[PDB]
RNA sequence: CGAAGAACCUUACCUGGUCUUGACAUCCACGGAAGUUUUCAGAGAUGAGAAUGUGCCUUCGGGAACCGUGAGACAGGUGCUGCAUGGCUGUCGUCAGCUCGUGUUGUGAAAUGUUGGGUUAAGUCCCGCAACGAGCGCAACCCUUAUCCUUUGUUGCCAGCGGUCCGGCCGGGAACUCAAAGGAGACUGCCAGUGAUAAACUGGAGGAAGGUGGGGAUGACGUCAAGUCAUCAUGGCCCUUACGACCAGGGCUACACACGUGCUACAAUGGCGCAUACAAAGAGAAGCGACCUCGCGAGAGCAAGCGGACCUCAUAAAGUGCGUCGUAGUCCGGAUUGGAGUCUGCAACUCGACUCCAUGAAGUCGGAAUCGCUAGUAAUCGUGGAUCAGAAUGCCACGGUG
RNA sequence: AAAAAUGUUCA
């Protein structure tokens, strides 16, 4: 526009540590209430536990940053020529997308309970169940072999 | 004791003109009370602004109507003569009790 | 001119205060002789046809004696004398500055 | 149009009320009503006269009623022979006692109702619109003002080409609401319909 | 206006306690909810005259029920008249 | 009581009265898991109280009064810090560049009139 | 949407009963205190009666109020013209625009200013200039909210002090929260850099709060023959034993379709059973109505308290911990209908609301298409108020969570 | 710098 805008900084998750964990309680969030959304995450995370001693908390991390967005096409004017550019994506907001997507994906799997759903969905991290191994097969198809700037 | 209650519309006439009475009750009783707020009961009211539709504009009213109401509490039943039959005031909801 | 002595001038914020300030400091850079009149003047020696140019026509459709000099690419006109010169010289320009000083007042002495 | 009632903007800053005197919602209804009666008549018997504002103290429930009016010819030789009349018709409505107290406005024409009535005094006898606001508008500058609008309707003749008497004269702001300006409304009649009067006068500060 | 339907409307009131409201109102337990007895019922069952639930509370200077205010006892616009004008103590517009 | 502090965050005013004596959160005769049910808000307030570590050397009493759940838990969290900018004042900067002497300003704002909420308005359709 | 409540009544519409200086106004004359309780018939309007009251003043005639009758000048009309109109309102648009006087330029229409170079949220401010000055507007000036000070302390408060029926229950103290009158503060004000050294901008600090802080309220000169004669006001026009008036019943809640605006679900991130957590703001003497008794229940009885920082309405709901059910049209969901009741009203058949039980639907998260919303906003969960005899999935307002 | 018409009479 011709400002930037944002708005104010959530908490971090405050019983584990950790932000992300926050902002997967925001994207569950029902009712318009971090309540009721808060039991579910931390069901599910106790599952992970059992399969995984060490931290499951990497399955998420790698699956989703393996994954790197580039594409989308604009236009802009260059030496009195418009000309159709395609135009790449900043790495930041390749992230910052990317730590959404997999937890979006519950509510779908047609199960009984968000336990057996986040449960056994974000286990994988590289074999995914979610979102995040059905984007890889349109981001990589797409760039540089169908598009033809950066 | 007394209840004194002072209940008007402005805080220019709840607060101003209404020290007449605290004076003059010195002498006469033998204590005063200041003057202490009370939670004011207010209103506030919608009455739409068109003779005829447009709901889009409605006049959205408020009014404040304070209530300081002092409140001078006395054992002395000598305060009565310059308190009441001396001073006057209008404007302003003047009640007295025993 | 008077104001600007007194504090009432620079009161509040400087939002007023220096607003006050600057709108006068810049009202008589170069206007502070003009208020010292209240009418006209018998003569008005000017130097100029590229910027005084507006008072060689107007002034003399009031018909208020303009003398002058040229610009040296302009001949000024509506006028009633005229010199051949420059705008630019210490031989010129400096040197009939000493005539307004000592031929105006001493013209009834 | 979009419009804000003029001087219902400046009210406790300046300007009053005309029914101050405190009340409940049994009687609110009633007393309100009870004063605008008596106020008919009185504007209209007192069209012999300049008046220039009415207001209201109920100091026991027993009225007060401080009628203003600019000519002090009311109460100098009819001096309380008048005013015992209009005190009757007070009487007659309002059940409750009845007193009167009448106030003086030395200004003579200018500023508020006084504006108001005498323009529209002036279309209803026909006196020529054009040159009459004209008159007035010098007047009230004699006298001093800091800039004064009227505005009037148009529709001259019953028809519309253009040619509404507006008025704009001298400064007349309203962004800010501590310089106080006047206003009072008040409608002349014609034999092919009403024409409104609106008078916006600035003198005031606090 | 029109003055005929207002007419009307007034003398309701008239008779809304002068020959209703403790004439009627005379019902007691044997009439109400309390107890039942059929003689005094029928009987107090049979005037009918006046009543206020056939009153509406109206407005004193239209006499219609749209946008009406208990409160000043006046319809819509005959408040809002009043009050742009600065007539009546301390009502204010909303600005908190 | 020696140090004394307000905080009134999210409609809800707190009185502290941080007293002599030993690590302990009393409010109202009870804990905060105590007067409120399972909490995330409970371990909120305990922030600025590892921040640099207190909470085992003096105690305090809190009495907090009307407004929300989370709300009541805005004004401990704001009247602790404004009764230990008191305490310290070498934690003044560290307090409210922690924004912990910070008043939220983010309050439920008023519906109209013509408007669902306060900015909600109607869906148009047609089909 | 006008309409914050269409039984009758209202309500203009309709069908019927009924009347014509009148239902409503003034003035003149006549008769009669006004009235009071009552009869019959009628749907009622009314019509025709039976008894009873003999007031207020008198200057005694006369009046004063009022009732009936008589008679016109007149009266009545939410009837028609919103392109005869005022007033109001919406509209673009809360857009930064819009002009004016003086001078000047051009034969003039017009131009300038108001354009340009920077800048502002802003025709905002600066630099420059045949433009110079001024006026309307924009924000300012009005409110409110974010701290802290001041005061005042009862119906409000409880630190610190004791008592305690352990309950702020008692005294007591005004500290405190609160209340609500009067202040303190913010001004790109300071600090650095940047910028025509210009205006000004970006970071920095300090603070509750910076760079139009956050939220209101303010619609310019004007345009839309915009809407509104039915809110009201009104020019003309028209109706005149009536487009007038008064009453009873019916309609405005059809229906064979189509569309707008809403509400409710489709479920475990939920439903049900248990217990339980914390709110804010209003309401109120033909008023709110506790209590206690009965009623499964709606509610009825009985009856206190309050002119409401006292008492009543009053009981927050999501939330929370536990019990369970397992993704089924079901334990989801609730339409439909049957039977029985409560209540407001004289009275609820068309066309009033509430409860008990029974019956238990459609719907398995919605196509082409389409809409809002930038932060305590969206989201979601309740709550109160008006209106109102009696009709909220409506309007208006309030907080919780988020 | 991504195809595209049409507007009964009358202030």
């Amino acid at each position: 526009r011709r400002r930037v805008i944002g708005q104010r900084k959530i908490l971090p998750d405050p019983k584990f540590g950790s932000e992300l964990l926050a902002k997967f309680v925001n994207i569950l969030m029902v009712d318009g209430k971090k309540s009721t959304a808060e039991s579910i995450v931390y069901s599910a995370l106790e599952t992970l536990a059992q399969r995984s001693g060490k931290s499951e908390l990497e399955a998420f991390e790698v699956a989703l940053e393996n994954v790197r967005p580039t594409v989308e096409v604009k236009s802009r004017r260059v030496g009195g020529s418009t000309y159709q550019v395609p135009v790449e994506v900043r790495p930041v907001r390749r992230n910052a997308l990317a730590m959404r997507w997999i937890v979006e994906a519950a509510r779908k799997r047609g199960d009984k309970s968000m336990a057996l759903r986040l449960a056994n969905e974000l286990s994988d991290a590289a074999e995914n169940k979610g979102t995040a191994v059905k984007k890889r097969e349109d981001v990589h198809r797409m760039a540089e072999a169908n598009k033809a700037f950066a | 004791r007394i209840r004194i209650r002072l209940k008007a519309f402005d805080h220019r006439l709840i607060d101003q003109a209404t020290a007449e009475i605290v004076e003059t009750a010195k002498r006469t009783g033998a204590q005063v009370r200041g003057p202490i707020p009370l939670p004011t009961r207010k209103e506030r009211f919608t009455v739409l602004i068109s003779p005829h539709v447009n709901k889009d504009a409605r006049d959205q009213y408020e009014i404040r109507t304070h209530l300081r109401l002092v409140d001078i509490v006395e054992p002395t039943e000598k305060t009565v003569d310059a308190l009441m039959r001396l001073d006057l005031a209008a404007g302003v909801d003047v009640q007295i009790s025993l | 001119e008077t104001q600007s002595q007194d504090g009432t001038f620079d009161k509040l914020t400087k939002k007023e205060a220096l607003m006050r300030t600057r709108e006068l400091e810049k009202l008589e850079n170069s206007l502070g002789g003009i208020k010292d009149m209240g009418g006209l003047p018998d003569a008005l020696f000017v130097i100029d046809a590229d910027h005084e140019h507006i008072a060689i026509k107007e002034a003399n459709n009031l018909g208020i004696p303009v003398f002058a000099i040229v610009d040296t690419n302009s001949d000024p006109d509506g006028v009633d004398f005229v010199i051949p010169g420059n705008d630019d010289a210490i031989r010129a320009v400096t040197l009939y500055l000493g005539a307004v000083a000592a031929t105006v007042r001493e013209g009834r002495s | 149009g979009q419009k804000v009632h003029p001087n219902g903007i400046r009210l406790g800053i300046v300007k009053p009320w005309n029914s101050t005197w405190f009340a409940n919602t049994k009687e609110f209804a009633d007393n309100l009503d009870s004063d605008f009666k008596v106020r008919q008549y009185l504007t209209k018997e007192l069209a012999k006269a300049s008046v220039s504002r009415i207001v209201i103290e109920r100091p026991a429930k027993s009225i007060r009623v401080t009628i203003h009016t600019a000519r002090p010819g009311i109460v100098i030789g009819k001096k309380g022979e008048d005013v015992e009349k209009l005190r009757k018709v007070v009487a007659d409505i309002a059940g409750v006692p009845a007193q009167i107290n009448i106030a003086e406005v030395r200004k003579p024409e200018l500023d508020a109702k006084l504006v108001a009535d005498s323009i529209t005094s002036q279309l209803e006898r026909r006196v020529m619109f054009r040159r009459a606001m004209k008159r007035a508008v010098q007047n009230a500058m004699r006298l001093g003002a800091k800039g004064i609008k009227v505005e009037v309707s148009g529709r001259l003749g019953g028809a519309e080409i253009a040619r509404t008497e507006w008025y704009r004269e001298g400064r007349v702001p309203l962004h800010t609401l501590r310089a106080d300006i006047d206003y009072n409304t008040s409608e002349a009649h014609t034999t092919y319909g009403v024409i409104g009067v609106k008078v916006w006068i600035f003198k005031g500060e606090i | 206006a029109k003055q005929s339907m207002k007419a009307r409307e007034v003398k309701r009131v008239a008779l809304a306690d002068k020959y209703f409201a403790k004439r009627a109102e005379l019902k007691a337990i044997i009439s109400d909810v309390n107890a039942r007895w059929n003689a005094v019922l029928k009987l107090q069952t049979l005037p009918r005259d006046s009543s206020p639930s056939r009153q509406r509370n109206r407005c004193r200077q239209t006499g219609r029920p749209h946008g009406f205010l208990r409160k000043f006892g006046l319809s819509r616009i005959k408040v809002r008249e009043a009050a742009m004008r600065g007539e009546i103590p301390g009502l204010k517009k909303a600005s908190w | 009581n020696q140090y004394y502090g307000t905080g009134r965050r999210k409609s809800s005013a707190a009185r502290v009265f941080i007293k002599p004596g030993n690590g302990k959160i009393v409010i109202n005769q009870r804990s905060l898991e105590q007067y409120f049910g399972r909490e995330t808000a409970r371990m909120v307030v305990r922030q600025p109280l590892e921040l640099v570590d207190m909470v085992e050397k003096l105690d305090l009493y809190i009495t907090v009064k009307g407004g929300g759940i989370s709300g009541q838990a805005g004004a401990i969290r704001h009247g602790i810090t404004r009764a230990l900018m008191e305490y310290d004042e070498s934690l003044r900067s560290e307090l409210r560049k922690a924004g912990f002497v910070t008043r939220d300003a983010r309050q439920v704002e008023r519906k109209k009139v013509g408007l669902r909420k306060a900015r909600r308005r109607p869906q148009f359709s047609k089909r």
